[PDB]
């Protein structure tokens, strides 16, 4: 049993984890770069330490600095949060050698699921479907055709080109050589479905549902919801069971997320995030579980206090990321000073934030100012609450993508539950409405 | 105190009693 | 089907209803006295109207004034909230004659359950237990003795309790003292007898009904921790109830609700001691503590009232009513816990409300706001939800500590002390929690910080 | 049944329509350009709206602006008045599509009678005589002679120039005139194409008023002599015309009603004829109220603007042709604010002192007031002076008195011209033709004699 | 045939007659007291003469002064107008003796119709009904009852007696004369135009029953209470009476109409204040007709040509406070804006920035409207009343607006007791007064 | 505190209104 | 920029006059 | 012809445009 834990992060997650520490009767220690000296998470924590200059490399990604902070403040365990050193096995090994407990997966499990190729092997060994593909370079155009019959068109050549017919493979191979290749199956309109897993040191694992993080811009998420409207009760069980299987095979011991691609009733594994998830909030509100508190207990050696039969979804939750970007100008980073800050309030409204009023947003690190989460009895309620909260969230001085969120939540495709990975590309009318909602 | 006021086109005759 | 509704209330509740209106896509209109012109609910609403001077009788209790405001603002329905005119049948009838919809029970049901005596009689029908009593003037000490055996000692003598009688011999002295006291103070001198419960618990059942006779029970609430007879902390579920007792009480509540012709939300309050529950009275309105039931059963009661007012049949059945987790609410009243909960006045300087998962704040104040004195003490309500009771208590403790309300004294220290008390931690809080544990105030003082305006 | 009506016009007519609204208990909404902000019509109205910039195309001819104004003011019907969009089918269709009632004829009737060519065709179909002419191009001089035989000399050669490029009275003159007309059209008009029409030496301009309802009932409300005109713009109008006989009045009235019903007409309209040597010829139909409706209005005792509104609400005609009876004689003089003696060139300025004549049988329909700056961007008509009498002589005497006692100080008016004409022996006798002004220049000498000095 | 005419009057009527003079090509000479030097009719006239000080007895009623003015100004005839030396045979005799033409009835005819008793005698001859009454004093109560049988109850002692029993007590209370009493009569008058050569015509009726204390306020033509049958009979009676008395020019015979029966009261010997409604409905210039008859023209039309068209109503714009028992109000009018439009006529004697002489009548102007039907005239009058601006002095225009909205007036049931029986008029009048 | 308002009576096209302006 | 609160016959209206 | 005074007034979020004369 450890009494004080050090949070090796900043912003939203740092404050979120500290709240969990306070509730569990634990002491939280903050770490900050010179840019984050006057930051919200530093004031909230019981203790603070200056780990280095603003560059992420010399602060927040500095293993030696974080270990030093834990020693100076007396911390006995470290919660990585998400990002930086959260998925770095080396940091885990340094943390264990110093005598401190890592509030996360073990080092060896982190490594086995680190690389996309390594993860694919571990998922096939555990009977989780993967995207049909060849790991080695493709020698000639004929192999593309034969691989095309085996997988089923459309297929895609990567180092890029999408080929819909066997005839088109002749030209596409020519173009790909111009720009040494490999082939994988291509999904026209997939959905990003991910499964949350919680495990303990003693091999007990549970699947805490799905999340549809499909509204994405350039592979960067913007809206997340739980449950996913596209999954059926049978698919949910199969994917959850598969997730627990892969987790047990790698020896997982903390909270984790398995990301899949879902198209035409079939799901394919892509990557595993061996950390807490940014959008764990939607899962937390629907299944009524404190995941960060759960991480701390399982790290303390507690055996899982519940079973899969106890995991029950109630309601629907949506999360909009308040990123500081220009929705009207290709989401270009927006920086500046926040003047007036007023968070929306009400039943079923949650704001996990890393900013305050009269705060100059560090230009380094992330664009995430805060995360707005709403819960409702049904999805329609959750959408209605999110629309009110977005309107009544006041962030002055800095540009936010809140207009985009408001337009998306009004879009018929989102209302109907047809949000795909191509939601933003296929409907550019969102930005016209977003333009209408800006000052 | 009498003036005439045009709110988005509509003419209105106002009279303020200070 | 109406599009704009007027909220005939102030402070916390008025904002609570307005948020529901906004979520349902409806326009909300606020009414305010001169004191609440700078109040949060007036700024929040889509429209507002000045109904009168700060006096409650000339403002929020003015039936004709409220109706006139609704016409001027175009309101088609009125939400009474939880105080002024919410349980006044006259206000309902004025609203009906003006052509507007009352977002609450019908007038006739409201009347039948209005008086404590009337509610008790309606409860004797429909087979709901009531406090064993006479309620009719007792003539002499001998009748008290016979009624004492029938009800079972202890019993209590009351007037139109004054004294509690534990033995048959004790009845003559108490009857004499109780009569003189009534005559001198209440100019009545006529008494009645009721059974006395030494260490009861205040347990209430939430019921929702529709215009079409479908009624459902949305669980229990423990409102045991009270000063005087005013609730300070409420939690759901109650640790004293068993699953079977919970169902039995819910069934009684729906039976009583249906017999009276109830529509909308309401709350039936019981007294619980030694495994037995007794009906006291029914509140024909939304309850201030509806928040905890909302967190455990995942239902928006204010939205539910609006739907039932628009004529929807209940969209769920008793099988759908399932509790998840535990919710506790500590009422942040502006009073000095260390000096007989004396009213506290002033202007709120710096206001920062707690945040997090499972933390809810329904407030009627803001930073740099002068709190009106003419009304209540409730500045806001701090509500937390957890996976289990321990989680809810921890979040309530963190939120209580991290609630910053500067310039005015609140009972926030008292609350923290209570949530440390071993009796509370077990769930043995009875109505006489504060009276029997005066060590709470010691702890309160230690957590009371030095303050300045 | 509508309660608020929007008047899409300015000046005299707008006030005239609004008064009808007030008497009928209806609300009138005014539209105004920036120039007519301080105009009388704006103030009289119950409500008002800026239609736009002083340019007519951007204001009173801007269809969308008028409809938008009606929506903002809550108007349910639109009265076009005379001019602007009153005969514009596009405006009618736009108003119908917006859910508004057009206080006038339907679009289809308006179109069928819009162009001069279409109307004459519709008039021959309904058995209304038209000016004998061939609208297709006339190739050679021989066809002119043959067309001259059929039409009857004199005839007039014109080019596709409304008035004859040349008037030929004999077959022999056609070779010279045909040559002369071709160059003139080629060089200037740019089209050698000509056509031939019958020429009337000394015609009289006689027009027939027609009122109809939505249900096919139509009635003829008498004639008007609008002969005294400069250029082709009317200056004096009277009712009845001294040249018509009781029989011709009915014959023409019947013809007018035939055409109106045949085209599906609704509301008020005016059919214009040319009258010479006992014969009448149709020219054009105005699908609107007539500026000179006042004289008929006073002689037949009918409020035509009120009548227009009622039939617009769907009332069936409340009277029959037997009920249409003329009593007395009416004359109207146009106070046009233009300089006589200077070829009626527009006169502008600010009106200082305004005193309107008063009395029994005197009516003043005005769009101006005292201390009013007269906008230059539109019309020249300041007001219309109308008098009624037991006989023509009485009406003339009242017009003579009213003209003298009309005080307009800041601006020049043609009031001296009116006084000279009303003294002229030809006018007194009722012999004024369309060529009255050209043939008698003594009018302008007398006008100078009666013209007060205006200075600056 | 005369070329110069003198109007021996002021104000509204004086301007009206002059307008007729100008239209006929004749010269107008005005007469004015020291009060009316700055009056509209003196400015309008071609010539003017100062007749005396402001007192009516010393100015507009001075026969010698008017004859003096006619000589100085070159006038050849005098038009009396209404209310000043009009109906004065003495003025006629002076005017005729001075060598001037009197534009009105001849003196002998004017005299025969002067007094109510004298007119009644001339009226019983020629078969015109009169109010059943006794001209001599009633000796005892029995005669009242006997007079009660002859006339038919109710009767009036000069108190109203409804039965023979009430006559016994009522006769005691008054201590006379007895006449039949009409509970709710209507004031109906008939217009007469006559010729020098014995030609007479009846130009219709007028209902001038909206009246306070025997003073007319609203007048309309035709009367809603008359039927075509009554109209012919009454007009014929009017012409019959005129011919017997030798009438010349314009005249008005006033009757009382009750329960389908009409009774003669008085004949006004001159032009009528409310002649305007008759002019608008029958399309005749009565003042011009008077002038023509004066120079000797024979009547240019016959009764068959007299045809009514439309309905006309006239409101008198009296300088009086309706809210306070029609109390004379005086002062100076600042801004004057007259209502205008088709079917609106205003005969006025005031202007903007004019101080109203107090020594005379209260008539500022007369507002007359004409319509196709009575309803138009009511709507037109209501608009004109609203748009009449008289800012310096109190007028009875609010009373007019209330009356024209009243249900009884709308239906045409206004009687001589209209104002007494409906005091709600004054409540409505107060609302429109500020 | 509580600065008193400025109260005016405004007639717009003949309609009397009671107006209170704050600040 | 110039923000006031106006109560027209009771109804609260939030005004902003700008320029 | 005095020129008007033109403001843009936002009342409860509704932008009206006003023009005052005199």
């Amino acid at each position: 049993m450890f009494r004080t834990i050090l949070v090796a992060n900043r912003g939203e997650i740092a404050l979120r984890v500290m709240r969990a520490c306070r509730e569990l009767g634990l002491r939280c220690v903050a770490v900050y770069s010179e840019a984050d000296r006057d930051a919200p998470h530093v004031a909230y924590a019981d203790d603070a330490f200056l780990i280095g200059p603003p560059s992420p490399a010399e602060s927040y990604l500095n293993i030696d600095a974080i270990i030093r902070a834990a020693k100076a403040t007396g911390a006995e365990a470290i919660h990585p949060g998400y990002g930086f050193l959260a998925e770095n096995a080396s940091f885990v090994r340094a943390v264990t050698a110093a005598g401190l407990i890592f509030i996360g997966p073990p080092a060896e499990a982190m490594e086995r699921m680190g690389g996309k190729t390594a993860a694919r092997r571990e998922a096939t060994a555990a009977g989780v479907p993967v995207v049909p593909g060849v790991l080695e370079p493709v020698t000639d155009a004929a192999e593309v055709r034969r691989l095309g019959k085996e997988f089923g068109y459309p297929i895609a050549i990567k180092a890029l080109r999408v080929v819909r017919s066997p005839e088109e493979v002749d030209e596409a191979f020519a173009a790909a050589r111009r720009e040494e290749l490999y082939v994988e199956k291509y999904l026209d309109d997939p959905r990003h479905i991910e499964i949350q897993v919680l495990a303990d040191r003693y091999g007990n694992a549970v699947a805490l549902g799905e999340r549809d993080c499909s509204v994405q811009r350039r592979h960067q998420k913007l809206i997340e919801e739980c449950p996913s409207p596209a999954l059926t009760p049978e698919l949910r069980a199969e994917m959850g069971a598969a997730a627990v299987r892969l987790a047990k095979a790698v020896g997982y011991v903390s909270a984790g997320t398995l990301e899949f691609l879902f198209q035409d009733g079939r799901y394919y594994f892509l990557e595993m995030n061996t950390r807490i998830q940014v959008e764990h909030t939607v899962t937390e509100m629907v299944y009524g579980i404190d995941l960060v508190a759960a991480q701390i207990r399982i790290a303390q050696g507690e055996k899982l206090w519940f079973k899969q039969e106890d995991v029950v979804p109630r309601g629907h939750a949506i999360e909009c990321r308040i990123n500081a970007e220009d929705p009207l100008h290709n989401f270009r980073p927006a920086l500046g000073t926040i003047g007036e800050y007023h968070e929306p309030v009400g039943f079923g409204v949650r704001v996990d934030s890393g900013v305050r009023a009269y705060y100059t947003v560090p230009s380094h690190y992330d664009s995430l100012l805060a995360k707005l989460i709403t819960w409702g009895s049904d999805r329609q309620e959750a959408i209605a609450r999110m629309r009110r909260a977005l309107a009544e969230y006041r962030i002055e001085g800095v540009t936010t993508i809140i207009p985009f969120h408001q337009a998306a939540l009004e879009h018929p495709v989102f209302t109907a539950g047809a949000a795909t990975v191509n939601f933003i590309p296929r409907h550019p009318e969102l930005f016209s409405r977003a333009a209408e909602l800006t000052p | 105190r009498r003036f005439t006021i045009e709110v988005n086109g509509r003419r209105f005759g106002v009279a303020v009693f200070g």
